[PDB]
C-alpha cells in the first residue's frame, strides 16, 4: 500500500502493478483469513463487454 | 515470512492462513517438550562430555 492505492509487486525488487484476477487466486470467504482487507480486483474482461 | 516458507517446500499459501492457530499450538507444544527431552535423558550431551 502506497497510502491510498494497493498494488501488488515481486518480492525481491520494487514494481508496482494493478490487482487484476490474472496475478491473484481465490479460495475462500473472507472471514477465516486474520488481517484481510477490502479493495477492487480488476477483471480485464469486463470492460471490452 | 512462514506462508513464504510453506511456498518454498511445495504448499501453497493459503494453507498456513487458514490453519494459522493450529500450527502455532503445534509448534508451542513440540517446544515445550523439548526442555524434558534434553533434562529427562541423561545421555544426550555425551558428545560434549
Amino acid at each position: 500500500s502506497n497510502g491510498t492505492h494497493w498494488f501488488v509487486t515481486q518480492r525481491n525488487f520494487y514494481e508496482p502493478q494493478i490487482i487484476t484476477t490474472d496475478n491473484t487466486f481465490v479460495s475462500g470467504n473472507c472471514d477465516v483469513v486474520i488481517g484481510i482487507v477490502n479493495n477492487t480486483v480488476y477483471d480485464p474482461l469486463q470492460p471490452e463487454l | 515470512q512462514m506462508a513464504y516458507r510453506f511456498n518454498g517446500i511445495g504448499v501453497t499459501q493459503n494453507v498456513l492462513y487458514e490453519n494459522q492457530k493450529l500450527i502455532a499450538n503445534q509448534f508451542n507444544s513440540a517446544i515445550g517438550k523439548i526442555q524434558d527431552s534434553l533434562s529427562s535423558t541423561p545421555s544426550a550431551l555425551g558428545k560434549l562430555q
